[PDB]
RNA sequence: GUUCGCGAAGUAACCCUUCGUGGACAUUUGGUCAAUUUGAAACAAUACAGAGAUGAUCAGCAGUUCCCCUGCAUAAGGAUGAACCGUUUUACAAAGAGAUUU
RNA sequence: GGAGGUCAACAUCAAGAACUGUGGGCCUUUGCCUAUAGAACUUAUAACGAACAUGGUUCUUGCCUUUUACCAGAAC
């Protein structure tokens, strides 16, 4: 039903929760078909707890046995990283992964002592214990995420952003700031009123002065009034320095 | 709530919508009341949204510490030999169902359907006295007012001879360790060390 | 953000940049309890102060504001300067603001203006 | 003269009530059920006389609350009468 | 915002007349119809066996600048439509007091958001002139005071009207008002010699 | 009268016509209940039901009760409870419409709430700025089955269609545009006949596609606009001085 | 319906029924919400092009905006996400010179 | 009245080895000293839970085309 209400038809979600697609997509339609971490990490809980409830049908239909059920769910609880595919969402829960696959290892030398080499342990408290411990780390994580995406789901997006500033725009960040700064100590130094159309033509003296720092050549402007060169040649070894 | 194709149901949908954040809580309290392989069937207690949305089982399982090792060690024990007296043991395979078949209804399809036979290590009749009457029990002495407070299932207090055929009954899980000087290196602080 | 001061008596921080408002965050919760939209231009200045004029800013658009924190509005607009005002300073004993300009300095009474 | 003793208490109970119910407002209108531990704790007369009784509804726990809430763009009249005069005094470059 | 609401104004005639009544505050229930903006609805009901629940519909802002109820979009002084309102207030006065009625979604949640008390209200939202508007009001109201054939019916008269008094002078009718060709016809030949009879 | 008998089932429950409409496009959407990756302009058809205003009204559960509200399915024609509907099953007369008035200057007849606004092409429920009260038929070739039929027939066939569901103001059937504009007496019966009329067809038995009338789009109900007829203006203008009189006659009693 | 009485009638004899009768117990659900067209999701198909600083081919980071989409997001993507490329007249005055009129 | 509840609400649960109440004296209420009554649960190879997960920020690393998703130590 979230699928249906997003808008995406031709996307399939049978009744092991699998999603794959009814057709081969367009890139406008893949960009509008990426689902989050939060629907495929939610979408293979599912699943998992999908299999252990078939293999215990199982068990009630008389298809299967009781050492053959155990053995079933023992293997099912050792296997999630080949049986879900939930490490590629949430890559944490490779630690429960590697968890249950050492669980394994010091439960059959301590089964498989004097009885051989098939399958049939079935002991499956310690693997059990495992994932439990790691559903209570994950409900609160999961219920901040769908919680996200329901309301953007209801209530559109907070018109509101605002950037961060990181790695990626800070480089032009400090020319944003450079050049407010600079305009403001040029706007006070007038004695008129420099009607702002003015402004943004004084600041390519800051710009030029900066390519002729940079390829060291000595930005002289022949008309140039003095506390105004005073001002670009302070922010400019501001910038170099 | 099979098939909602109305005007009505439009509450319903956004109802569905709605549990998704209490996913994870309905899965943990499913998962941690999965039977045991030595109980047939077990009936939980569990609340549910009238419109059908989500359905929590609302249960804690509390059980007795020495009766759940002595039961996981029976079951350890058939485990064991019925894996040496098979010869070919038939594991089965995954997925267990198709990926376009419906889930089938429990009221059809299972509920009719007389259940089968547990693990149950047979137990002696005489060595395993005082255990034999209740030891695969879904709460084992869920009504007995003096080896347990009551239903509620909170405190337990048993005499001698039953304790001990626990003892006994529980040694493939016991530590059986003794003394404090066998963790002379291998102890919590060493470790920190 | 180019300025901050500390109220003296109600755990609150008051910040302001080019955003042309100001923000008086709560310190505990950490949200921007009540912003303060009066100016036209970036912010240079705001000082805290315990009675009623509670907060005195001074932005680039040649205003002086002395705002109402309770209500959301100004109570008095400033506007003898002529150019941004840049600096600002509240007087240890006198309950008095001092404002300066390009080259004019003025003094004002706060709770009347 | 510097604000007397009494008026910075007084300034500084209202305002901190006033920041109080803000908080708190903030705090109970999030999706976070965590945040209701941190918060810190009718009848009006529709007419010249009618006596109502102000209930409040307790909703479903998964239909959406505040059902009205959505994300708006919103511009806003600015409008005054206080004309506010601008009281100033009175080839190199 | 919302940490100092307005107090609603529902109107007596909605309210009815039970002296005690309970209404549910959702502090954002549905969105305004003319201001398409949140407000915390009402739903109140009369009596407590009554059948169907009254809500309020507009905003505490939308209600006051047309001076009106919320659940009856009626004038809260009067008691009557803006539409009709503010055609009294314009044919007396003469002002052409008609009220400004915006589309354009931004331009609706735009205007609600002042508080200029929209056209006709600004008279009836103060008793001193909606007393003297009443007082001209009695000036200009001073001032004021089986087949049949039909041919010359007035031509702003409708049918029922001459169904009416039919009824009255005791059916089908069909009456093309350009041609005034009043194809009226009983249902029997007796109650046509009735009519021919009473007139 | 209707006062007498209780009001008949139109159509059983298992008669009723099922969701999951039409077969239009490819894939099925689940939360809006309608077709995807389509191809869809027309979408309309011939409604099957239709009401018989004597053979059908009745009292019901809810008029003992006193409701106010008029059945909206009632109306459309497939109403599945018969005796045992919360609303009202017949006709509104002048006693109903002088119990609605409090209620008809925000919602309409059925109990649907007014908005602002009528629609890009004047749809459904009305606005409630403004009391309109004349109905735009069209559609009218459709609704006929492309039976060229000398249009004053036409206008007699509306006539008689429209005579059952209230008292009729006037009735304009236009020559060169295949519409017509009904002006009833109150806004309750435009309501109540533009709800019951959507969709249906002009054809009666002895029309010889009567058994094939099932087939194509069937008819338009929608409100009509302002009329630019100076003769009806100027008429508008003389009823909206006698109302206006009327209430100057009442607010200065009421002083 | 249960219970405590208070009378009559059947056997009575102090119980057991039919019947009338006073008291006690228990006391106002639900709707912001009606079931196919006419009160409002949208994509997709046929047709045209085939991505910004270019002489040519490209890496990007920003900005302003009553445009937003995917996203758990204050991260990051969406062609540097895109729109940006047009229309442009008055805070209009001073000195001198040449013709018309008084 | 008695037993019981996979019933609810409200207090309380990590600190000079550590709690509350009362009387008397000193200071001027808080606090100090002195005499007295009671303290359930948790705790010393230290903690409610002989069980044990995840999230944020700042450092230090590891995979190295960038961000999520990550490697594994520390502090809050
Ligand atoms: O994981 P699978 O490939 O299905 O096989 C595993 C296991 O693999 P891991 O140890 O990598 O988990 C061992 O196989 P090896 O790769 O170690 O040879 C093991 O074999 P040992 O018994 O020799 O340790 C054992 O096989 P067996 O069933 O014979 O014990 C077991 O199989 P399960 O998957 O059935 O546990
Ligand atoms: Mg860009
Ligand atoms: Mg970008
Ligand atoms: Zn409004
Ligand atoms: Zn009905």
């Amino acid at each position: 039903l979230l699928i249906h209400r997003k808008g995406l038809t031709y996307l399939h979600l049978d009744y092991n929760f699998n999603l794959k697609p009814t057709k081969t997509l367009t890139t406008k339609e893949r960009k509008k078909s990426r689902l989050g971490n939060s629907f495929h990490l939610m979408r293979e809980l599912l699943k998992m707890m999908k299999l252990i409830v078939d293999t215990h049908v199982q068990f009630r239909l008389g298809n299967v046995d009781a050492f053959q059920l155990a053995d079933g769910i023992h293997y099912i609880l050792n296997h999630i990283g080949q049986l879900t595919g939930i490490y590629r969402y949430k890559y944490k829960v490779m630690h429960q992964i590697r968890a249950c696959k050492d669980l394994k290892h010091i439960i059959y030398y301590k089964f498989n002592k004097n009885l051989g080499k098939g399958p049939g342990c079935g002991f499956w408290q310690p693997a059990w214990r495992v994932w439990l411990n790691f559903l209570r780390g994950t409900i609160p994580l999961l219920e901040r995420y769908i919680g996200n995406l329901i309301t953007r789901q209801f209530e559109g997006r907070s018109n509101e952003i605002v950037k961060t500033t990181t790695k990626q725009r800070l480089d032009a960040y400090y020319d944003l700031e450079l050049r407010n700064s600079v305009m403001d100590d040029i706007l006070e130094m007038m004695p008129e009123s420099i009607r702002q159309k003015k402004a943004r033509t004084i600041l390519q003296h800051l710009s030029e002065a900066w390519r002729c720092w940079k390829a060291n050549i000595p930005w002289d402007v022949p008309g140039m009034p003095a506390p105004i060169k005073k001002i670009i040649e302070r922010y400019i070894k501001s910038k170099a320095d | 709530h099979s098939d909602m194709a109305s005007k009505m149901y439009n509450t319903d949908k956004k109802a569905f919508l709605g549990a998704l954040k209490y996913l994870p809580h309905a899965i943990l309290k499913l998962l941690e009341n999965m039977p045991h392989p030595w109980e047939q069937a077990k009936e939980v207690k569990v609340l549910y949204h009238t419109s059908g949305a989500i359905t929590f089982v609302n249960e804690t399982p509390r059980v007795i510490e020495p009766v759940y090792t002595a039961q996981w060690s029976a079951t350890w024990i058939a485990m064991r030999r019925e894996k040496r007296d098979r010869t070919h043991f038939k594991r089965m395979r995954f997925p267990p169902f198709d990926d376009d078949e419906p889930p089938l209804s429990y009221e059809q399809h299972i509920e009719n359907i007389e259940p089968l036979d547990p693990i149950n290590l047979p137990l002696d009749s005489q060595d395993d006295e005082y255990v034999k009457d209740w030891l695969y029990d879904s709460r084992p002495l869920e009504e007995d007012s003096k080896k347990v407070n009551g239903t509620s299932y909170k405190k337990w207090s048993f005499d001698l001879p039953e304790m001990s055929n626990l003892y006994r009954l529980s040694t493939p899980l016991r530590d059986e360790v003794t003394d404090k000087n066998y963790y002379y290196l291998f102890d919590k602080k060493s470790f920190f060390n | 953000v180019r300025t901050v001061s500390i109220h003296p008596t109600l755990d609150l921080i008051a910040t302001a940049g080019r955003d042309s408002v100001i923000k008086l965050w709560d310190m505990r919760t950490r949200i921007p309890v009540i912003t303060l939209v009066g100016h036209k231009g970036p912010i240079n200045q705001v000082q805290c102060t315990p009675v009623d004029p509670q907060v005195v800013s001074s932005s680039t658009d040649a205003t002086v504001r002395l705002w109402d924190v309770v209500a959301g509005k100004t109570m008095k607009v400033l506007t003898h300067h002529k150019r941004s005002v840049r600096a600002t300073a509240l007087h240890p004993k006198e309950f008095s603001v001092a404002s300066a300009c390009t080259d004019d300095i003025r003094s004002w009474g706060l709770a009347e203006g | 003269p510097l604000p007397t003793k009494a008026e910075i208490q007084e300034c500084t109970a209202r305002t901190k009530s006033y920041i109080q119910r803000l908080v708190n407002a903030k705090l109970a209108n999030s999706n976070n059920r965590a945040s209701s531990r941190y918060v810190t704790e009718a009848n009006l007369l529709l007419n010249n006389s009618h006596h109502i009784e102000v209930v409040s509804k307790q909703m479903d726990p998964l239909l959406p609350r505040f059902v009205g809430k959505k994300a708006r763009k919103v511009v806003a009249p600015t409008e005054n009468d206080e004309v506010v005069p601008v009281l100033h005094m009175d080839n190199e470059w | 915002d919302e940490i100092n609401e307005p107090p609603p104004n529902i109107c007596e005639q909605c309210l009815g007349d039970e002296a005690n009544i309970r209404m549910t505050k959702i502090p954002q229930g549905s969105e305004c119809k003319i201001c398409t903006l949140p407000f915390t609805l009402y739903h109140f009901k009369t009596s407590k066996r009554s059948n169907n629940i009254i809500k309020t519909l507009i905003c505490v802002r939308c209600a006051t600048q047309r001076n009106i109820c919320q659940c009856c979009m009626l004038d809260s002084r009067w008691h009557i439509p803006i539409q009709l309102r503010d055609h009294l207030i314009s044919l007396v006065n003469e002002e052409n007091v008609m009220t400004e009625e915006a589309k354009n979604d931004m331009m609706k949640r735009f205007l609600s958001l002042k508080n200029v008390k929209l056209g006709g209200a600004q008279i009836t939202s103060d008793p001193s002139e909606a007393d003297n508007i009443v007082d001209k009001l009695k000036n200009i109201l001073l001032r004021a005071t089986k087949s049949f054939f039909l041919y010359n019916i007035d031509a702003s008269i409708p049918e029922w009207k001459i169904t009416d008094t039919v009824s009255q002078l005791l059916l089908s009718l069909i009456v093309n008002h350009k041609a005034k060709c009043g194809g009226l016809r009983f249902q029997s030949s007796e109650l046509g010699e009735r009519f021919v009879s009473k007139i | 009268s209707w006062r007498d008998k209780s009001a008949k089932v139109q159509v059983k429950e298992s008669e009723l016509p099922s969701s999951i409409p039409a077969q239009t496009g490819l894939t099925f959407n689940i939360w809006y209940n309608k077709w995807s990756q389509g191809f869809a302009g027309n979408t309309r058809f011939v409604s099957p039901f239709a009401l018989q205003p004597q053979l059908h009204s009745g009292k019901t559960r809810g008029d003992n009760d006193g409701q106010l509200f008029f059945c909206l399915f009632f109306a459309k024609g497939m109403c599945c409870l018969g005796p045992k509907c919360e609303y009202l099953h017949h006709i509104p007369d002048e006693e109903d419409i002088g119990k609605l008035a409090l209620r008809t200057e925000v919602l309409d007849c059925f109990g649907r709430e007014k908005f602002a606004d009528y629609r890009e092409d004047m749809g459904g429920i009305g606005s409630f700025r403004k009391k309109n009260k004349t109905l735009y038929v069209g559609g009218i070739d459709g609704a006929l089955n492309s039976k060229h039929l000398k249009p004053a027939q036409i206008e007699s066939r509306i006539r008689f269609v429209f005579s059952r569901l209230g008292d009729i103001d006037r009735i304009r059937y236009v020559e060169s545009k295949n519409c017509g504009f009904v002006k009833f007496k109150y806004q309750a019966n435009a309501e109540f006949a533009k709800e019951a009329m959507s969709n249906q067809t002009l054809l009666l038995p002895s029309d010889k596609e009567w058994d094939d009338r099932r087939e194509g789009t069937g008819l338009l109900v929608k409100w009509a606009n302002e009329d630019p007829d100076p003769a009806a203006q100027k008429r508008l203008q003389e009823e909206l001085k006698l109302e206006s009189l009327n209430m100057m006659v009442h607010l200065i009693n009421n002083n």
